[PDB]
RNA sequence: AAAGAGAGUUUGAUCCUGGCUCAGGACGAACGCUGGCGGCGUGCCUAAUACAUGCAAGUCGAACGAACGGAGGUCCAAAGUUAGUGGCGGACGGGUGAGUAACACGUGGGCAACCUGCCUGUAAGUUGGGGAUAACUCCGGGAAACCGGGGCUAAUACCGAAUGAUAGAGUGUGGCGCAUGCCACGCUCUUGAAAGAUGGUUUCGGCUAUCGCUUACAGAUGGGCCCGCGGUGCAUUAGCUAGUUGGUAGGGUAAUGGCCUACCAAGGCAACGAUGCAUAGCCGACCUGAGAGGGUGAUCGGCCACACUGGGACUGAGACACGGCCCAGACUCCUACGGGAGGCAGCAGUAGGGAAUCUUCCGCAAUGGACGAAAGUCUGACGGAGCAACGCCGCGUGUAUGAAGAAGGUUUUCGGAUCGUAAAGUACUGUUGUUAGAGAAGAACAAGGAUAAGAGUAACUGCUUGUCCCUUGACGGUAUCUAACCAGAAAGCCACGGCUAACUACGUGCCAGCAGCCGCGGUAAUACGUAGGUGGCAAGCGUUGUCCGGAUUUAUUGGGCGUAAAGCGCGCGCAGGCGGUCUUUUAAGUCUGAUGUGAAAGCCCCCGGCUUAACCGGGGAGGGUCAUUGGAAACUG
């Protein structure tokens, strides 16, 4: 993070364009499935991309109106 | 207006024939969509309170935030809460125009008020939400004057409530005195909307 | 010490208070004792004033401003002050 | 008058206890999808990090230095409207919240222990002399900030004198208090003052008007000091302090005071939390809550502290002084290498940090400031315009009619249902919008000219009041209004098993994935993706972060301790808490009346003004274990 924190985040959506040494925007919210993951990733606010072929819940996953 | 969709749909879903006399419910009285002619389901207290809120909101044709603000301001008054809320809802300029015979529905009254075709004490008003008081008059300021729509509206307009006096020679109407819950809708249960806003 | 005019109200709609305060204080800040109101928007000016505390402050050395002087003249405080000085 | 909603989850099923999660409200908010307008507001919460560029505090010729027309000599030209020394202001106004756990702030008092320019009123006076100095001009050092020497000259610049203390001493009289002491008056001696400038009249001498200067006394204003009470975490922070504690003399300040000095004694504070560490500007107030309470100090108003870091003093009524001075420190810049200049936590603006915050705009027209007698100059205060759906309020994307039901999607038990009066048609309007025009308030003035009346005068001039004449707009052709055309140029987001409003089909098959919880996905998925439909809200809708509620989950209001967490293993006992019956007395607690105060703005009530609302204005009410004081004596003392 901006404070040098080792933070494990979760990637929502179907498919992603993420890799090492990439700028990501981390957002609040934990998932019970993974014992260590406590944060989510905003899709469409930074280097991270949106989700292709999304019609419903389009405000999240960062897809514009088709 | 706030909402320009079909009018029979909301009445059919709501169960009562608002802004009319059963003509929206003459056939298929079930709810719109592909479900409703098939079966139904149970109704809880929350459903009943929400139904009454929708009754009022789509009967008077005014948005939700303004509805809640009017409820809050009516709470400032003295007396029973729901009666005061309803009588303040009856003070709307749109309601007075519609019930006075100058129109036929809430939408027609709202549009005829927006364009300023009416006037109160010689003042053009474009605000449908204007709260009329005792002794305030209405007119047409000779804009529509010899208009077909207003003549047709005065033709088929049922009658006039006893709390408002109107003469058609000069198209003048004024509130006689404050209306009561006795001369009101009565298709609703005003005791549930206060509880719904109390949660 | 001046019997000053404080501005409030809204944008393009000013309203004024006839108030006494020190010349080193902010216009809308600290003051001593408000005495009147002044409304410019109406064509006939509506000015209400105590006319008794005003004379006391004038006696004690509270010099007004130009428009406050005009208002006191029209309402008769200045003429009565001159009469009191003579008498 | 006010007066409080619950649901899921431990089990094969129960009932309790208990935690976890959710349904609501609010942001100086941020991110995603989307986006029509108007009014009123808000916008570096992080780096008190570093700063290009421009502007933010100057003004007085009524105290001492201009071009033209133009006396005079076809040629040059005398007198008539414009730098600096000196006075006032720069201590106001404006910005930040670093530091500070303390008389910093709130509240209530005291100063018989104090100061105060300008403002107002009153009582007296503005009488006489001197020596200079800038400016200016020569000589030098000069890279440049600028330094020295010689000569010359003014003042409302500076310094003596005449006279004048309610200033110091000495005394007396009378009346008094809260201990020190206060007030009125009287006597003798010693000290302390001034400045003139613009006019009028007269004789010209004089006399006089306005603004000025010196002393004294009151008012008003702004400050200074002292005190009772009140508002945070840690005891896994127990002793701290030595000018400290008190006294005797002295110095110092406007004033009291170890504020400072010499001498004398060993004191002082602390389990009612001293000292120390950590965090933090304080309040009116804002959010929530049935209320008690809990959280916070955004905008605005009041107080306090700071101005690159640290220290100091001068001038001044007022500073230990944001855009003043000196020294040291870090950084930036110029240098001829000797040496010099600077401080945006002022208004705009740049770089960096951030998930995140605006134009290098107009005007002194209005209000208020500084200077002046006035015109007038300055005012990034302020009045306005620009940007950002950041928030509240308001309006629109049409209206009526139009069918066993246009056409086409979604399904079909493939007869049909559904979108749906929704369409086309039909009749109508222009709130918005386009085109063309009329177009306010905010303006009171100040000054200038006449007037009428007063005080003053020998008379004026002038002064105070009253009545008229003339002049002044950044916003801005702005709000607003008038006409013609147009359904045309204007709707999106989330959700649909239960909590919680709203279901069908297809695809996938413990994969893809969803998720606040119960948990869904292994071939018939109302929970995954899509399509149709439906529900909520609406130019907004969702997600996240922080606070309050639900949470009686710190229980005074309002919980408990046999077995669910919870009675020390027991005793003796200091401090503390509580205490049988009756009488008299006191008013510390208790209850009550009156006086003063608890600023404005904010919540609330009633009235109004904007076409309504938001918003704005007037009046009222609320809020304290508050100071003075008068009452009652049941209860606790
Ligand atoms: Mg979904
Ligand atoms: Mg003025
Ligand atoms: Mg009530
Ligand atoms: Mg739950
Ligand atoms: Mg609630
Ligand atoms: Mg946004
Ligand atoms: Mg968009
Ligand atoms: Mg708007
Ligand atoms: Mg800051
Ligand atoms: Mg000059
Ligand atoms: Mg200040
Ligand atoms: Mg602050
Ligand atoms: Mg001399
Ligand atoms: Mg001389
Ligand atoms: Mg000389
Ligand atoms: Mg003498
Ligand atoms: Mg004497
Ligand atoms: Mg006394
Ligand atoms: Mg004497
Ligand atoms: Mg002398
Ligand atoms: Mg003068
Ligand atoms: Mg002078
Ligand atoms: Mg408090
Ligand atoms: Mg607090
Ligand atoms: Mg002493
Ligand atoms: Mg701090
Ligand atoms: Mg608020
Ligand atoms: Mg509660
Ligand atoms: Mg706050
Ligand atoms: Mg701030
Ligand atoms: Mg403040
Ligand atoms: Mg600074
Ligand atoms: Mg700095
Ligand atoms: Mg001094
Ligand atoms: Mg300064
Ligand atoms: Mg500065
Ligand atoms: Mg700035
Ligand atoms: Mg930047
Ligand atoms: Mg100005
Ligand atoms: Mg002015
Ligand atoms: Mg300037
Ligand atoms: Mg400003
Ligand atoms: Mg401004
Ligand atoms: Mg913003
Ligand atoms: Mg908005
Ligand atoms: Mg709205
Ligand atoms: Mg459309
Ligand atoms: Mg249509
Ligand atoms: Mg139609
Ligand atoms: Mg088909
Ligand atoms: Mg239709
Ligand atoms: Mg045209
Ligand atoms: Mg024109
Ligand atoms: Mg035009
Ligand atoms: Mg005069
Ligand atoms: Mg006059
Ligand atoms: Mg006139
Ligand atoms: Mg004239
Ligand atoms: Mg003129
Ligand atoms: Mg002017
Ligand atoms: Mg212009
Ligand atoms: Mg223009
Ligand atoms: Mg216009
Ligand atoms: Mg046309
Ligand atoms: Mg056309
Ligand atoms: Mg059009
Ligand atoms: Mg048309
Ligand atoms: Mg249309
Ligand atoms: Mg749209
Ligand atoms: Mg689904
Ligand atoms: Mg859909
Ligand atoms: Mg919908
Ligand atoms: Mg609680
Ligand atoms: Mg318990
Ligand atoms: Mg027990
Ligand atoms: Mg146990
Ligand atoms: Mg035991
Ligand atoms: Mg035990
Ligand atoms: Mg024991
Ligand atoms: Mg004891
Ligand atoms: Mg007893
Ligand atoms: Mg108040
Ligand atoms: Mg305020
Ligand atoms: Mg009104
Ligand atoms: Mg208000
Ligand atoms: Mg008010
Ligand atoms: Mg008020
Ligand atoms: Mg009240
Ligand atoms: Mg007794």
């Amino acid at each position: 993070l901006s404070n040098g924190i080792e933070v494990t985040a979760y990637i929502p959506g179907i498919g992603h364009n993420l890799q090492e040494h990439s700028v990501v925007l981390i957002r609040g919210g934990r998932v019970k499935d993974l014992p260590g993951v406590r944060y989510h990733i905003v899709r469409g606010a930074l280097d991270t991309a949106g989700v292709e072929n999304r019609g419903q819940s389009r405000s999240k996953y960062g897809t514009k109106k088709p | 207006a706030r909402y320009t969709g079909p009018s029979w749909k909301v009445s059919r879903r709501l169960g009562i024939s608002l802004s009319g006399t059963g003509k929206e419910l003459e056939r298929r009285p079930y709810a719109p969509g592909q479900h409703g002619p098939t079966q139904r389901k149970k109704i809880s207290e929350y459903g009943l309170q929400q139904a009454e809120k929708q009754k009022l909101r789509h009967m008077y044709g005014l948005t939700e935030r303004q509805f809640k603000n009017t409820f809050n301001k009516a709470g400032k008054l003295q007396g029973k809460h729901g009666e005061n809320f309803m009588i303040l809802l009856e003070q709307r300029l749109d309601n007075i125009v519609y019930r006075l015979g100058l129109a036929r529905t809430r939408r027609a009254a709202r549009q005829l008020v927006n364009h300023g075709h009416i006037t109160v004490d010689g003042k053009r008003v474009d605000i449908p939400s204007y709260q009329v008081s005792v002794g305030q008059v209405i007119s047409v300021r000779e804009k529509s004057a010899k208009n077909s729509a207003i003549a047709e509206s005065l033709e088929v307009s049922s009658f006039v409530p006893e709390y408002v006096t109107f003469d058609a020679e000069t198209l003048t109407g004024s509130l006689n005195r404050l209306p009561e819950r006795s001369e009101l809708a009565a298709e609703i249960n005003e005791a549930f909307i206060v509880e719904f806003y109390s949660r | 010490v001046k019997i000053r005019l404080k501005r409030m109200g809204s944008k393009k709609k000013p309203f004024y208070r006839i108030v006494v305060a020190d010349s080193r204080f902010p216009r809308d800040g600290r003051s001593i004792e408000t005495i009147g109101t002044y409304n410019p928007l109406l064509d006939p000016v509506e000015v209400k004033i105590d006319e008794e505390a005003t004379l006391k402050w004038m006696h004690n050395g509270a010099k007004p401003s130009d428009t406050v002087r005009n208002l006191l003249s029209r309402e008769g405080i200045m003429e009565k002050f001159h009469n009191q000085k003579l008498g």
